[PDB]
């Protein structure tokens, strides 16, 4: 007999859970399981937030789970950082790309196994060097997310420079205003972040306008080119798609391989004390939570589904893979992608704005 | 005179008695005090909203005998969800908690991080101090703390020094000495240290393996870090000081006794100044539903309350407008020993010269 560590997570649906359950089945294949052997323990979502951290309170820190697995539902990751985030037990996103979680500060124990939507700064910042843009306009939405992604950018800027940054209140409809005070500066290429509706809202002002012309660049992120943000989106627009990004499937099967790495190197050293079993009463953090945080968050998993597992000082995916985009006569088209480390232009020509 | 529910929950061993001794307004307060034993979040989630089910009740006094900040986490969550005011008066529901959500109707007594670093500031100057480093861990409040100095120390005609600023990661493990080596390139008279109580003693635990708790070196820290003044860590450095709310001049039940009139004295204003007070949710398990149905337009009243002659306003960050401060000085019997008063944006010290 092994001792039994219980990873848990919470999950979309039944069919979901059941992955989760073989991922962790094929880790205790995989390895040598004489000492510890993993058991899995899920839930799905619940309704609203107070009655998801109590189901974490009861159906997951009741069991001692070392780690908690976490994606979206078919209501946010929040009151399960907090609850799993009070024990510093480490909780990790599956899906989540929000940049509130990349904070330290009120999200300690997080880390995920996809990028926050500011790195893809990272992106625009290796397309800026290879069609030599070296003036740009950044537009951003005054929200947590927008200022992410332009404290992000700014970061790697200091080559190309930033020539103004035009921060909008989110939620407005008429943003000519904002629009024309970028028309007057000399520099035509742009970037934005900002939701789907704000992205809309931007992309109309920005054509009766006349910016979205021949002569402009408009450069985006993922959240500008999806739904809604596509209606009303000027051809010649490149934007980009996290690969894999939205595959829970993929993503339970990687991250239950890395913990099940971690909790192996883990129970290497000494010293190695279990989770608190259950809430009630206790309220003291695991005295062993920040070491096994360490031990995750600077494992390598090389050979993974979703490609190169592997995390910054945040927790946040490093490596990630994007699909570059371009809105060409109305379909989102692939011209390259960006690998990890390189942008890769397939055979597919680029159209502009105009072209 | 209708009534509103105002449960008041005293955690850990408290006198119900004089609590329950200590109002002619627009509508009457129907208090329930309720005891709990514990103040984990399935604990303190589970009793409030239980009793947010058996009864109706518009607000809530919390105080507790703790130092666990975590509380006054819970409690802003607690709030925020269900739309109900709450009061963290005493404990940990009463720590330093910046950054509380939008939606959130929480207030907490005592000062805010911006003012207890402004009054770690009038202290520094008051005995010609002006050479000093800041230390803080990634808690919350830690940007509001470093930031409100500096403005302060950019703003000054005095020639204010600010040597080193250290963020301690307190997120991962120290079996690597990362924090010793940092600690290890203070070489200032003062230091400003901002953290947590369990992460403070973790930290002096270290300063001292480095000199830096001698002489010579002062410790400055705030309320949270003092915590509750009974329970005084092995590891923290004698001469340490440290900003506090008066639990002496100003006690338990004078505490629970304005609790009821803030919540008492809005409802009212709201009752006259609308016609109406807003429904208290019936249950927590049905938040998605009934949400356009809510709101926090009580919090324009919340705030901005006169009682017995006294302002008892809060802030929009959601802590006192202006709480009555004790300085204190750990000594040498490691007993905390109060040494200077702060009470408008005036501060009076005991001594001239320097106590050892
Ligand atoms: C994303 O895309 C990038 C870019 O293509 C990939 O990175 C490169 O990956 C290749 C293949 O692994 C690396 O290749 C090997 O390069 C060695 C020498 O390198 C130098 O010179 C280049 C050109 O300037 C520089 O980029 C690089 O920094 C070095 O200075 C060779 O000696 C290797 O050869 C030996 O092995 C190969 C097989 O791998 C055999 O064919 C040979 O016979 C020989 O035995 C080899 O060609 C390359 O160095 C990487 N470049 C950089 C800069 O990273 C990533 O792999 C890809 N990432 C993902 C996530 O897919
Ligand atoms: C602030 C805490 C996070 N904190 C602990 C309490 C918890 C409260 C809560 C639990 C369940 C439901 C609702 C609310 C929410 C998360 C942590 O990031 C941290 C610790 C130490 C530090 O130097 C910096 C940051
Ligand atoms: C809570 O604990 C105290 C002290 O043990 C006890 O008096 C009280 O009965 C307990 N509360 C309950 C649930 O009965
Ligand atoms: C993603 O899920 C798994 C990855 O392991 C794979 O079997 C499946 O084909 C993928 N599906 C999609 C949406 O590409
Ligand atoms: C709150 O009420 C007081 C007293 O009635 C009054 O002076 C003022 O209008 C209000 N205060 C604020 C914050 O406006
Ligand atoms: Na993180």
């Amino acid at each position: 007999d092994p001792k039994i560590v219980n990873i848990g997570a919470v999950l979309s649906t039944k069919k979901h859970e059941q992955i989760f359950r073989e991922a962790v089945n094929q880790a205790n294949k995989r390895h040598f399981t004489r000492k510890i052997q993993l058991q899995a323990t899920s839930v799905t979502h619940r309704p609203n937030a107070i009655q998801m951290a109590l189901s974490v309170c009861e159906d997951l820190i009741s069991s001692q789970v070392y780690a908690i697995l976490v994606s979206h539902p078919p209501l946010t990751p929040t009151p399960i950082s907090y609850t799993a985030g009070f024990y510093r037990i480490p909780v990790i996103g599956l899906t989540t790309r929000m940049s509130i979680y990349s904070d330290k500060s009120i999200h300690l124990s997080f880390l995920r196994t996809v990028p926050p939507y500011s790195h893809q700064a990272l992106v625009w910042f290796e397309m800026m060097r290879l069609f030599n843009w070296n003036h740009v306009i950044l537009i951003v939405s005054d929200d947590h997310e927008g200022r992410a992604a332009q404290k992000k950018l700014e970061t790697l800027l200091e080559g190309p420079k930033a020539d103004k940054v035009l921060q909008f209140e989110p939620g407005t409809k008429n943003l000519t205003a904002l629009l024309l005070e970028a028309k007057e500066l000399e520099a035509r290429v742009i970037i934005l972040s900002a939701s789907e509706d704000d992205a809309t809202a931007v992309y109309k002002s920005a054509a009766m306008l006349d910016m979205t012309g021949a002569g402009y660049v408009w450069l985006v992120g993922e959240r500008e080119i999806s739904g809604s943000a596509l209606r009303y989106a000027p051809d010649g627009i490149i934007g980009l798609q996290l690969i894999n990004g939205k595959n829970e499937s993929a993503h339970i099967s990687d991250a239950v391989a890395v913990v099940a790495q971690a909790i192996h190197e883990l129970f290497e050293m000494e010293n190695i004390t279990d989770p608190p079993r259950g809430c009630v009463g206790n309220t003291n953090i695991w005295k062993t939570g920040p070491l096994f945080k360490r031990v995750l968050m600077s494992s390598k998993y090389p050979d993974g589904v979703t490609g190169r597992i592997e995390f910054n000082e945040d927790g946040d995916r490093k490596f990630a893979q994007y699909s570059i985009m371009n809105l060409q006569n109305r379909k989102l088209v692939q011209v390259g992608i960006f690998n990890g480390s390189y942008i890769i232009q397939n055979d597919r020509k680029i159209i502009w704005p105009g072209g | 005179p209708p009534s509103i529910g105002i449960a008041v929950i005293l955690v850990g061993t408290s006198d119900e008695v004089a609590i329950k001794d200590a109002h002619h307004l627009s509508v009457v307060p129907r208090v329930e005090l309720v005891a709990m034993n514990e103040t984990d979040p399935k604990s303190i989630i589970t009793r409030i909203c239980d009793l947010m089910s058996d009864r109706k009740i518009q607000g809530v006094v919390f105080a507790d005998d703790t130092d666990q900040e975590a509380i006054a986490q819970i409690l802003d969550f607690i709030s925020a969800q269900t739309l109900t005011p709450i009061l963290g008066i005493h404990g940990g529901s009463s720590m330093i908690m910046a950054d509380k959500d939008e939606s959130s109707m929480f207030f907490q007594f005592g000062p805010s991080i911006e003012q207890q670093a402004s009054v770690m500031l009038n202290i520094m100057e008051e005995y010609d101090w002006y050479i000093f480093s800041i230390v803080t861990t990634y808690f919350p409040g830690y940007q509001d703390f470093v930031n409100k100095i500096r403005s302060t120390i950019e703003n000054s005609f005095v020639g204010w020094e600010l040597e080193e600023v250290l963020l301690l990661d307190m997120s991962l493990d120290d079996g690597d000495s990362k924090i010793q080596n940092q600690l290890k390139k203070l070489q200032s008279p003062i230091i400003l240290l901002y953290c947590t109580k369990e992460e403070a003693t973790y930290i002096f635990e270290v300063a001292n393996s480095v000199g830096l708790t001698g002489y010579g070196y002062t410790w400055i820290v705030p309320s949270l870090v003092a915590g509750d003044t009974d329970t005084v860590p092995s590891e923290f450095p004698t001469g340490l000081i440290s900003v506090s709310y008066d639990e002496w001049d100003y006690g338990l039940p004078a505490r629970v006794r304005d609790g009821i009139a803030i919540i008492t004295t809005a409802a009212s204003d709201m009752l006259s100044e609308h016609s109406f007070i807003p429904e208290p949710k019936s249950s927590c398990y049905n938040t998605h539903e009934k949400r356009i149905y809510q709101s926090n337009m009580l919090n324009r009243y919340l705030i901005n309350v006169t009682f017995e002659g006294r302002d008892l306003s809060f802030s929009e960050d959601g802590y006192q407008m202006h709480p009555k401060l004790v300085i204190i000085l750990l000594n040498k019997e490691r007993k905390w020993e109060r040494v200077g008063k702060w009470k408008d944006k005036s501060l009076q010290m005991k001594y001239y010269v320097w106590p050892r």
